[PDB]
């Protein structure tokens, strides 16, 4: 049946390695909870500072 | 059928909570419940959300 | 200057393992699943306190 198996092993899960191409929109000065990607953390809404 | 575990069974159908305590008895007894050409009174969820 | 220390040395003991499998409560409740996460979870809780 021509069977595709990956690995995820996950002993370097703080990496880059996320895909879901999501565009949401973020607004920040807000007390806010999420994360993309994986650092071990998380961060506050609103990009492209510096 | 057991604490923490998974699968099918286990997952949709009948799942042993984690703080558990209890026996969990089996046996087999396919004298008393089967047929030739099968018996399909037995059925077991597969799907669900 | 002792005071400082001690308060910074007692912030920074948060980074150490514990003989767990990270230091961070968040990523060692995702990777790992509940009923075989609290047997690892109870050491950092230790340790930290």
């Amino acid at each position: 049946y021509r069977v595709v198996v990956l690995s995820f092993e996950l002993l370097h899960a703080p990496a880059t390695v996320c895909g879901p191409k999501k565009s949401t929109n973020l607004v920040k000065n807000k007390c806010v909870n999420f994360n993309f990607n994986g650092l071990t953390g998380t961060g506050v809404l609103t990009e492209s500072n510096k | 059928i057991a604490p923490g575990q998974t699968g099918k069974i286990a997952d949709y159908n009948y799942k042993l909570p984690d703080d558990f305590t209890g026996c969990v008895i089996a046996w087999n007894s396919n004298n008393l419940d089967s047929k030739v050409g099968g018996n399909y009174n037995y059925l077991y969820r597969l799907f669900r959300k | 200057n002792q005071n400082a220390q001690a308060l910074n040395t007692l912030v920074k003991q948060l980074s150490s393992n514990f003989g767990a499998i990270s230091s961070v409560l968040n990523d060692i409740l995702s990777r790992l699943d509940p009923p075989e996460a609290e047997v690892q979870i109870d050491r950092l809780i230790t340790g930290r306190l």
